[PDB]
């Protein structure tokens, strides 16, 4: 046969290129599998093991349960597991400066397995890998794509054996040792490396990113992985801010590994990604508030999409903050109220104040008994809605507006027992009702000022939702504009 | 627009190199007198002492189809 003759004749680049055209007689099988079993005297052996491999797992006419037993002298439940069990492949770097072949992003290809650990690499150390196993409690096969000295593919093998979404691992490589309670311990020539990953294309994590595998988890497998996204009025103040709303997200013990670098790095995401500048807004032009909430939307969408990486939306929390309440409204309007966030509020801290992270169709609920506002109402059809939650009091200016625009009705709601100005603390309830209020005495044209902190109004916006036909007023200075967008218009149908 | 690599037939395995393409005769045609023909131009015509034979690739074409324009005739 030709892979008998080619094999004695030790062509295995030949071999190789039959293998990947998937042009393969199955007389022809035997032989191939005996080629898994040859020592590693050089890349040309392994390659070819590695692309046997792969296609007796991509083409799996070509899988064989008795050669898998009989020619690798597997038993058959970890032949079986090499059947069923899917595999992943995951990228490392190694740097060798006496020769380039060993200077290269290489990959691993690596089978969960239940209770043996073996590799068909003949230069792989059988502890290596058993250090990894007892770290990651798996056993597995793992094949290498080229040969090189080191145990630097510990972190990418842990990283295989972790990862529930394979996504991830195509656009991040690993390098560093693993010890046996889980520690990611440092390698050499990070330099190197990083500079061979970024020729590649992909993004290199180092054992100065993270700490040991439980943090490696919490970037592979999140369950609520915190997004940052952060409106300014202040452009030279954009990476401090950021930094503000990484500490905050520190305080909290559910994300006490997050680190805005590794975010990065994980979900090839940069700074601007995270934050809109606003150097001066004019909230009477249409066309400029189109093109802001524009950028917004992609911006919220690509933070909650990832390029893909991320399949659920609500595994994803989007910790948001701005710096302007009738800007926020429209943002909370757009948000929706299906998406887990938390908004928070800037008092020099950036101090959480409304969390949705768990159940985030929770706003929309109602209030029987109101607990933290006074309202004063007067049910007509047109509707003249007054928020006032901050120092500034703008009850006056209010009341002008509404006798001013020929506004019948009034509807004014405030803090019971404050004194006005609104301390820091759990503010969902105080959303809750202001929305109880304002969805309970619904007419059919109404219109709405306010003078709140920025919490408070993107809460109210994801409450609202774009169902009500509310007309806002920005008040800049003792004076009050109209926005020309309707809090009901189609364009502001929240996609999340 | 094929990325295959290699494709064989009965008589020989083509392999497609960095700019070459490579026809890897059985052996049992060795040690004999053959003419290896491409469409009906002669690229070989002699005493077959080495399985391998070299042509120039221009065009990245289908190897299935350069396989089936590639001929082994034996004399005798």
């Amino acid at each position: 046969g030709h892979i008998k003759q080619l094999l004695k004749n030790k062509r295995f680049e030949v071999i190789k290129a039959l293998v990947e055209s998937k042009k393969i007689k199955q007389e022809w099988l035997e032989d191939l599998y005996s080629i898994l079993l040859k020592q590693d005297t050089d890349v040309e052996i392994t390659q070819a093991k590695y692309e046997i491999i792969k296609l007796l797992l991509t083409e799996k006419k070509y899988l064989n349960f008795e050669l898998l037993t009989k020619t690798l002298n597997l038993d058959q439940q970890t032949a079986i597991e090499i059947m069923r069990n899917p595999f992943k492949e995951v990228y490392f770097p190694t740097y060798n400066i006496e020769n380039p072949e060993e200077s290269r992003l290489n990959k691993a290809l690596i089978i969960p397995l239940s209770n043996q650990t073996f590799t068909l690499n003949t230069f792989v150390n059988s502890q290596d890998l058993e250090t990894i196993k007892e770290a990651t409690n798996k056993n597995f096969f793992v094949i290498f794509d080229n040969i090189f000295s080191g145990k630097s593919y510990q972190l990418a093998v842990a990283a295989g054996l972790i990862a529930k979404e394979k996504e991830i691992l195509d656009n991040v490589a690993f390098t560093g040792e693993v010890s046996s309670n889980g520690f990611i311990i440092p390698v050499n020539h990070l330099e190197e490396k990083k500079e061979i990953t970024e020729k590649a294309k992909k993004v290199l994590i180092t054992p100065e990113d993270i700490e040991n595998l439980e943090e490696l988890s919490f970037w592979l497998n999140p369950e609520h992985l915190p997004v940052i996204f952060i409106h300014i009025n202040k452009p030279e103040l954009a990476l401090q801010s950021l930094k503000q709303m990484e500490d905050a997200i520190k305080k909290d013990e559910r994300f006490k590994y997050f680190k805005l670098e590794n975010l990065k790095k994980f979900y090839r995401l940069e700074d601007q990604d995270m934050y809109l500048i606003t150097p001066s807004v004019d909230f009477s032009n249409r066309e400029e508030l189109i093109k802001i909430l524009n950028e917004f939307r992609e911006k919220v969408s690509k933070l909650l999409t990832l390029e893909g990486v991320i399949k659920d939306h609500n595994k994803v929390v989007l910790n948001i903050s701005a710096g302007i309440s009738t800007l926020a409204l429209y943002f909370g309007v757009i948000l929706g109220n299906r998406q887990a966030s938390i908004i928070y509020h800037y008092q020099k801290e950036y101090h959480k104040v409304i969390d949705l992270t768990d159940n985030p169709r929770k706003i929309k609920e109602k209030k029987s008994e109101f607990e933290k506002i006074s309202v004063n109402k007067n049910i007509q059809d047109p509707l003249m809605i007054i928020i006032y939650l901050a120092s500034h009091n703008p009850i006056e200016k209010g009341l002008e507006l509404k006798e001013k625009l020929r506004a019948k009705g009034e509807l004014i709601i405030q803090s019971k027992e404050h004194q006005g100005n609104l301390e820091i603390g759990d503010w969902s309830d105080i959303v809750s009702e202001i929305y109880t209020a304002i969805d309970d005495n619904k007419q059919k044209e109404n219109y709405m000022v306010f003078s709140a902190p920025v919490a408070i109004m993107l809460a109210l916006g994801m409450a609202l939702g774009y169902f009500l036909p509310i007309k806002v007023f920005h008040y800049n200075r003792d004076e009050y504009i109209e926005v020309p967008i309707k809090l009901n218009e189609e364009i502001l149908r929240s996609p999340f | 627009s094929t990325s295959q690599k290699a494709t064989y037939t009965d008589d020989f395995v083509l392999y497609r190199g960095d700019d070459f393409i490579e026809i890897i005769i059985d052996e049992k045609y060795l040690n004999k007198k053959v003419k290896i023909l491409l469409d009906n131009d002669t690229i070989f015509n002699g005493i077959l002492k080495d399985t391998s034979i070299f042509i120039p690739v221009k065009e990245q074409i289908d190897l299935e189809e350069l396989a089936k324009h590639i001929s082994i005739l034996p004399e005798g």
